[PDB]
């Protein structure tokens, strides 16, 4: 492999995190949006992406988000996002340097394959590592790089803009089998404050207001009839929020049962959805009751949070009193036909300094490692066997 | 496009046209199961003597045939390397298509650019007519989308030069 | 973009944000650039400094060329010594910063513009040695053909900026021309580099741009560089030719010019990518066109009616 | 399927895409009671709208919400977009893409409003606003022609070519059966007989759809009513009493060929069309000429199409063949050609959708659907 | 593991060519000296300048089997070499006088042509099978798809 | 057989040689639309090139990429010759050697770069780039004479004996077709009809072609048109409406006799072909004078033989006969000259070839070719 520092390019359906393995932190982290024109044909170079997309708005530019709920579905807008990160933000030369890229668990092989020929064929990359996501999110977690602090059992919690998954992952290897997922992350919680502020006709409903709402006013509650109550029985609950408008002038927001009910969407998703119901502390116990019986205590002793979506104030406090009940009623229903009291199990779920961007502290640290270039296909591959080299499940079980 | 063609493609017309008398066939290796049996060639008294139309040694069919399907596969016209580039993802593009335009394969045949799969279920769900005039008229065409897909490399070579030379 | 910046963005960005901040945070951050080139920005000692280094290959020729002369006038007092492993090093001190945002802003762009910086000084050799061969020649116009000849080997810089590139640049009395020894090595680069290349040189022969400087090109070298040593007249090296004249570097034009002539093969580079993006539009609008002679084997049939979640409908 | 709502200043027009005729058509109207409800009970409501306002109408105050083309009553504008969905078509508008449709040269902020009540009232899953004009040119079987659609509230001229408008020849004109049906109060006072309520207007705007037609040449017409009994004849009003009506049966509607009647300084809908011929390159006026093509309730009476042919005869050059489309089914056609774009494939790309109006606010709709 | 080793090779063998196509009852040297027979007369109708008789004798026999390819290739040269030999206004008055086996041998021998182009003229091969097509129908290539693969 | 195009300032002739006429004879532009799509499910284009971009033209702006016999856009050249091959003749370009044209005095640059397309980008087999003027003694049978050639872009005078050609005596003129049509526009506006749009550049250029001639005494012919309205003519617009014409009818071509009609320091179109037999040596120019051939579109004139001959008469000694060979056929006749030439069994060693090409580079063609 080459000596250049490899490229980390953790593209989320929210933000992508752009940087150069080993930094202590991404050198870019922007919207993954492209803002592209609704004698010589140049409509596909006066596009723009990320924070210098979001100001394009006003000239007449229709931004899009070319992946949607984790995974990419607009390949022209994705193929003009990473020339547009390599040569412009990164600044760098593909031919020269080796890629880590990521994408979730469920990814169709047809992503994969779509990603490899826009890199070795288009980009022309040295070599290309397409990693598991939240598997980075796990060694993110580590206290420092050193064997010593490692934690290599251990289940992680992703939840980004898009969508949430929760992985098992013991002894450093991913228990596919496990895996879950919910399609309910940071941006269904966007649109439940909109459309909460939309229901009172608040002055300001735009996306960046309901936004900066989640970030700024919501937390989570331990149970929303409590909550209810206590917006009547305590009157400063009710924040004001100052937002300005997209042409230039302020407002005043009052924000209000939003606050508690709109984090509540992870613990309740039936808020959110028809079609998933299952809350994420039953989530995460299902994902270590379907994992093997050896693992179980590893799996619950360090549950990593991971993603900008699970930042909310108690977030990880509720996920662990939550299971921490299920766990141990589940237990008890055991100690009581047996006559015997157990050892139980400790649940600890882990936020950590580094939690916002875990899966690109992941991707830094593991593409550091001096054997790396040995895991990436190599352009080498590429050349004989194409992009059916990059189709082949990693994280799941397959067939032949 | 069609007067150098014209030999050429009256040949490929007349022979795929020949070709697509297919039928439902079940597998005779396995049981409950029907398979495109050109694609599998397990049970060889079912598959028809494989026929090459050419035009040239570079712009040849193979067309494949059998009970219940035809594999139908053809080089195409690369005079140089822009055109072996635009034509390689050219096809790319339209094999990535497949599962709109029915009667694609998702990868050609060794040797071929571009490959055709006709099932039995083709014939009997689309107008057989039109899917042999879909062939001819994509082996009509291709050259000149080819060619003019060079141009506007060219042209954009040109906005490039004049963009750069321009701001000294 | 159809033009790309000449200053590292993130080094512009990142100053930017730190020399308006209240509360500065530490940093240690190893940036890429193009042609092999890296930074490192980091705060080695407090928060409150950062130190700037530059790598690049060619350092010890540029040296040769006047380089650290032109970055001690540009850099000034901030001028550090060289970290290990970097060629190049400044350090900012977060409280000893211009007493103005428009001060701020300018240094913020000289420290990002530092590639093209460090890069510039055998451009400005050959622009100040031009302006003295001018003066002879001005003296003595019969004089002139013995000291353009002399100047075109005694006073020739090559720079051999990366593997696959080598700037040639010489003075004449009205004059500097530059020379590109340019190649691809990725062979789809080199299938659309032959057009991007040969459209340039044909550009140039058009009305509409005669104001640029004159460009030739060949795949043997110009008669001028054949002796440079690692020029090779076989080995894939096309030879791009600028002959910049005193237009081209008037003192209005002179910084503008450099810039925008060491992006040269960069810019060629990234539209030969670009235009792949380009192609894959061209053709998946005609894999929509070819779309519509399949549709026509589709026999007509009313689908059902469905809501746009695709559940039935049971009305009309 | 999507809902095509034809929502225009007098009729609503409302059905699915791929109907052969709208299922749903009423009045534009808010009807609100003007009298002391004494009775307690009674199935009283504190507005009606429709068909139901319509035939309550004398005792409630009606109002339209809608006037040349434009919404002056948005509360009153959301209750008829309420109907339309839940008594009159019987949809959850959740669960159906919507075709909405305006006037060319309406303000800005009616598009902004009427898309932002479809996703934030009525939380529609996607839609569009089409010109009315462009929809009528789908429902002639032409993407070639020029159109005059004349409704309730607007007239306008759109010329289209092989499917290009072209928007700097677009007129409009604040002239239509509204100002007809004000101008036939206006002069049904002369002949003895005085119709003064939002009620009252109702009755004289059935008077207009049945009695009034355009006369093929007017003074020749004038003069054969002033000196005959033959173009005089009746209508019997809901109290039973018989009104009789002569010249004012032509006259009411002259007036769109002839605006000055009712104080108007602009060209009638005739040299209107002509005009916006005129202002089309000189290549394509041909083909406007050979398809005029005729929409709306206000092209509906007796003879216009003849009368329209007549006059534009006059004012092209008479070496070219003048042609007038004037469809038996005209009354719709804004509504039919909304109907077929909104079930063609390419289409089904171009709606706003739900999660692109939350990303981008009211404003999408100036940067997709023109 | 076990799931890639070929049992079905071993315990059902599949039906050969011959089980399908009856077995050529002459034998190597005896196809190859009645070949060597009509190749002579072939060429010497060419320098007559009867092209069309030299397509009428070499026609009257087809060499077929897979352990005849030299001969198979040499007949192919002579079809090929005839066939380019005759003028292109002869060619609809001789195909509507063939039998239905000539026309048959034809068609099989021109595919045969079109499958090696560095070798065989394809532009004359296509000319013959626009007309033989043509006057005969779509039939006689059904007859080819059907057709023995050692042909 | 070779493939022969005159690529025409304003018309394209292509075809093949050994054929009588040009197998395509169509507009040398590319249009592009101007205005918006409103209609979904048309047959939209990028852009239209030759006969579809005259037929659409209305809402078209319209290009050509030669200006003066120069490609001034070689994008919309590229288009051009694609559509030659491809829709036009319908055939291959790989397949046969193409026989392309030029006129005198070019830029280099031109006639390499057009080498270069036809080998990199078309990959044709061999080519060959001839004078317009050459090709015009060939289809004359001549091997002596001065050649007048006038297409829509460039007049220019060939002089050749016996085959051998003096490229010292050779005169161009960047004035012929389109200077014309541009005068038209220019003169048509002082009779109150105003042509602006690069359409109605098209329908001038169509009235030029139907009505205009040369006068063969120009100011008999001012006093006959100020005496009477006789020299009169009427040409009816697409609109269906009539213009009617005078004097400018014949002081538009009067343009190639007086240049500074246009406002251009030049000789006109007989004292060019004087100075270029008064270059020539002097035994020569006695049948010169003899063998006068016209060529190309701009000749076509009525009357402009006759005035060719009486001002060439009195240049020239009277001591001896001024002929001049303007042909009916004369409009094709470089194409014509190009099918004979390219037919030629003595030109076929003269091709430059692609493997010749590909060891010289374009600068090839300045060897191989005049
Ligand atoms: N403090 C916070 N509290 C709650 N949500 C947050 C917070 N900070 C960021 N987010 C949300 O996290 C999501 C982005 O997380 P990220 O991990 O970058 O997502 P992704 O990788 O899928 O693009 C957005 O919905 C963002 O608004
Ligand atoms: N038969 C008719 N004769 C005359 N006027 C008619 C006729 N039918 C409808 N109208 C008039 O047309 C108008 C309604 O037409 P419509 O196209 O539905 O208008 P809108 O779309 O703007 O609501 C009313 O003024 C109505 O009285
Ligand atoms: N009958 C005519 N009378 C006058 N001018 C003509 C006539 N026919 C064509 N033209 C002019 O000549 C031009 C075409 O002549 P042509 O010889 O084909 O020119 P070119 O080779 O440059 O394309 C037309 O575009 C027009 O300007
Ligand atoms: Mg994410
Ligand atoms: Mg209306
Ligand atoms: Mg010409």
């Amino acid at each position: 492999a080459s000596f250049n520092v490899p490229i980390i390019m953790d593209n989320g359906t929210g933000y992508s995190k752009l940087g150069y393995a080993g930094n202590d932190a991404p050198s870019y982290v922007f919207p993954t949006v492209i803002a592209t024109r609704s004698k010589r044909a140049t409509e596909d170079l006066d596009f723009f992406i990320g924070n210098d997309a979001l100001k394009k708005a006003s000239a007449g530019y229709s931004l899009d988000y070319p992946i949607r709920h984790g995974q990419i579905e607009n390949w022209d807008h994705m193929e003009r996002f990473w020339q547009q990160s390599l040569f412009k933000y990164l600044r760098c030369e593909p031919e020269d340097h080796y890629f880590l890229l990521t994408e979730p668990p469920l990814n169709p092989p047809e992503n994969r394959e779509n990603t490899a020929e826009i890199m070795f064929e288009s980009f022309n990359c040295a070599g290309l590592y397409i990693a598991v996501q939240a598997v980075l999110a796990l060694a993110a977690s580590w206290t420092s790089s050193k064997v010593t602090d490692r934690s290599l059992t251990g289940t992680v919690v992703d939840s980004g803009d898009g969508v949430t998954h929760i992985i098992p992952v013991a002894e450093g290897y991913v228990i596919g089998s496990s895996i879950k997922t919910m399609p309910l992350a940071g941006r269904d919680v966007t649109y439940f404050v909109q459309s909460l502020l939309r229901d009172r006709n608040e002055p300001d409903s735009s996306l960046k207001t309901a936004e900066r709402i989640k970030e700024e006013c919501c937390y989570v509650c331990p149970d929303i009839v409590k909550e209810f109550s206590r917006f009547d029985r305590e009157p400063d609950r009710y924040l004001k929020y100052a937002s300005e408008s997209i042409t230039g002038h302020s407002t005043t927001i009052d924000v209000g049962f939003e606050r508690f009910l709109a984090p509540e969407i992870f613990f309740n998703p039936e808020i959110a959805s028809s079609d998933f119901l299952t809350p994420l502390p039953e989530l995460v116990d299902n994902v270590v009751q379907s994992s093997p019986i050896d693992v179980r205590k590893g799996l619950y002793k360090n549950i990593v949070l991971s993603g900008g979506s699970t930042l909310f104030k108690n977030f990880g406090n509720r996920l662990q009193r939550d299971l921490k009940r299920i766990v141990d009623e589940r237990i008890h229903r055991s100690e009581m036909l047996s006559g015997a009291k157990s050892g139980g199990v400790d649940v600890n779920v882990i936020s950590h300094k580094r939690q916002r961007n875990a899966v690109w502290f992941g991707g830094s640290l593991l593409a550091q490692t001096p054997e790396f270039g040995s895991y990436c296909h190599t352009k080498a591959d590429y050349e004989e066997y194409g992009a059916s080299i990059a189709r082949r499940y990693q994280i799941f079980g397959n067939s032949l | 496009m069609s007067n150098t063609l014209r030999p050429y493609l009256n040949a490929v017309r007349s022979t795929l046209t020949a070709s697509l008398a297919l039928e439902e066939f079940s597998s005779e290796i396995v049981e409950r199961q029907s398979q495109p049996e050109v694609e599998v060639g397990r049970s060889p008294e079912i598959l028809l003597k494989p026929l090459v139309v050419s035009r040239n040694e570079q712009e040849q069919c193979l067309i494949e045939s059998s009970v219940n399907s035809v594999r139908f596969s053809i080089r195409i016209k690369q005079v140089d390397e822009i055109e072996r580039i635009l034509v390689r993802k050219f096809m790319q593009f339209l094999m990535g298509r497949a599962e709109s335009f029915f009667i694609l394969r998702r990868k050609p045949v060794q040797g071929y650019d571009i490959s055709f799969l006709i099932t039995n279920y083709h014939t009997e769900e689309m107008l057989k007519h039109k899917l042999v005039d879909f062939i001819i008229e994509f082996m009509e065409e291709v050259d000149a989308e080819i060619s003019e897909m060079k141009l506007f490399l060219n042209g954009r070579a040109r906005l490039v030069a004049e963009t750069y030379l321009s701001c000294f | 973009m159809l033009s790309l910046d000449y200053n590292n963005i993130f080094i512009y960005e990142l100053l930017t944000e730190r020399f308006s901040s209240e509360n500065p945070s530490s940093i240690d951050q190893v940036v890429t650039d193009f042609d092999g080139v890296t930074f490192h920005i980091s705060t080695p000692e407090e928060k409150t400094k950062i130190l700037i280094s530059l790598s690049m290959k060619c350092y010890p020729e540029l040296v040769n060329y006047g380089t650290l002369d032109l970055l001690k006038q540009i850099y000034g007092a901030y001028v550090h010594e060289p970290e290990m492993g970097y060629n190049f090093s400044i350090l900012i001190d977060l409280q000893q910063l211009p007493a103005t945002d428009e001060e701020k802003e300018q240094l913020a762009m000289s420290i990002s513009m530092l590639k093209r910086n460090v890069l510039a000084a055998p451009f400005h050799r050959a622009f100040t040695k031009q302006a003295e061969l001018a003066d002879l020649a001005r003296k003595d116009p019969e004089n002139a053909p013995m000291l353009d000849k002399q100047a075109t080997s005694q006073e020739l810089m090559a720079i051999h900026y990366r593997d696959e590139e080598t700037i040639v640049l010489w003075p004449e009395h009205d004059r500097v021309t530059v020379v590109f020894s340019t190649k691809f090595r990725e062979e789809t680069d080199r299938i659309f580099g032959k057009v991007f290349l040969q459209e340039f040189v044909d550009a140039r022969r058009r009305p509409a741009i005669q104001t640029a400087p004159q460009v030739l090109f060949s795949y043997d070298p110009p008669l001028e560089i054949r002796d440079i040593q690692g020029i090779q007249k076989g080995d894939d090296f096309g030879f791009v030719t600028f002959v910049l004249f005193e237009r081209h570097f008037t003192p209005q034009n002179r910084e503008d010019c450099i810039s925008h002539i060491q992006v040269f093969r960069n810019t060629l580079h990234f539209h030969i990518k670009a235009s792949k993006a380009y192609m894959h539009q061209r053709m998946r609008k005609r894999v929509a066109d070819f779309q519509k002679v399949l549709n026509r084997a589709k026999p007509d049939v009313e689908l059902e009616r469905k809501t746009a979640t695709g559940r039935s409908f049971v009305r009309a | 399927t999507a809902l095509v709502c034809d929502n225009g200043s007098g009729l609503v027009k409302a059905g699915f895409a791929g109907d052969d005729a709208p299922r749903a058509v009423f009045p534009s109207i808010v009807g609100r009671p003007r009298h002391q409800g004494v009775m307690v009970g009674m199935g009283q409501k504190d507005s009606y709208v429709g068909d139901e306002a319509q035939s309550k109408r004398g005792i409630l105050t009606l109002k339209y919400p809608i006037e040349h083309g434009i919404i002056t009553n948005w509360d009153d504008m959301e209750k008829i977009w309420h109907h339309t969905f839940y008594n009159e078509l019987r949809v959850a508008p959740e669960e159906h893409p919507t075709l909405l449709t305006e006037a060319p040269l309406n303000p800005k902020a009616n598009r902004e409003k009427m898309t932002q009540i479809m996703f934030e009232t009525f939380n529609v899953p996607a839609m569009y606003v089409a010109i009315q004009a462009v929809l009528s040119l789908y429902a002639s079987g032409r993407t070639t022609g020029i159109v005059l659609d004349s409704g309730d509230g607007v007239t306008h001229n759109v010329p289209i070519y092989e499917g290009y408008a072209l928007p700097h020849a677009i007129m409009r004109l604040d002239l239509a059966g509204r100002d007809l049906t004000d101008y036939l109060m206006k002069i049904l006072t002369e002949r003895g007989y005085s119709f003064v309520t939002t009620a009252e207007r109702e009755i004289v705007r059935d008077i207009k759809e049945k009695l009034c037609y355009v006369a093929l040449d007017f003074e020749n017409e004038m003069a054969t009513a002033a000196s005959s009994s033959s173009l005089e004849k009746s209508y019997e009003l809901p109290d039973g009493q018989v009104i009789t009506i002569g010249n004012e049966r032509f006259r009411c509607p002259e007036t769109l060929f002839q605006p000055s009647f009712i104080g108007m300084e602009s060209a009638g809908i005739h040299e209107t069309t002509y005009n916006s011929i005129m202002k089309c390159d000189i290549d394509i006026r041909k083909d406007l000429y050979a398809n005029n093509v005729m929409s709306g309730g206000t092209t509906m009476y007796p003879g216009i199409a003849d009368r329209m042919q007549k006059e534009i005869t006059a004012l092209a050059p008479s070496t070219m063949k003048i042609k007038i489309i004037a469809p038996p089914e005209r009354k719709y056609s804004v509504w039919i050609g909304g109907s077929i774009l909104a079930s063609l494939s390419t289409f089904q790309q171009m709606w706003i959708t739900k999660q692109e109006y939350d990303e981008a606010g009211p404003s999408i709709v100036h940067r997709k659907c023109f | 593991t076990f799931r890639t080793l070929d049992v079905d090779s071993i315990t059902e063998p599949v039906l050969t060519e011959q089980d399908i196509f009856p077995i050529r009852n002459e034998t190597a040297e005896q196809v190859q000296a009645a070949v060597s027979q009509l190749i002579p007369q072939a060429r010497s109708a060419i320098q007559t300048g009867n092209a069309l008789q030299g397509l009428k004798t070499l026609l009257s026999y087809v060499p077929y089997g897979n352990d005849v390819q030299e001969v198979r290739t040499q007949y192919l040269n002579a079809f090929v070499d005839v066939l380019s030999n005759i003028r292109a206004a002869d060619i609809p008055a001789f195909v509507k006088e063939c039998s239905t086996e000539e026309i048959d041998n034809i068609v099989n021998f021109i595919y045969r042509g079109l499958a090696n182009p560095q070798a065989y003229n394809s532009s004359v091969l296509l000319n013959w099978h626009e007309k033989v097509v043509e006057i005969s129908g779509i039939g006689c290539i059904v007859r080819v798809l059907n057709s023995r693969p050692d042909l």
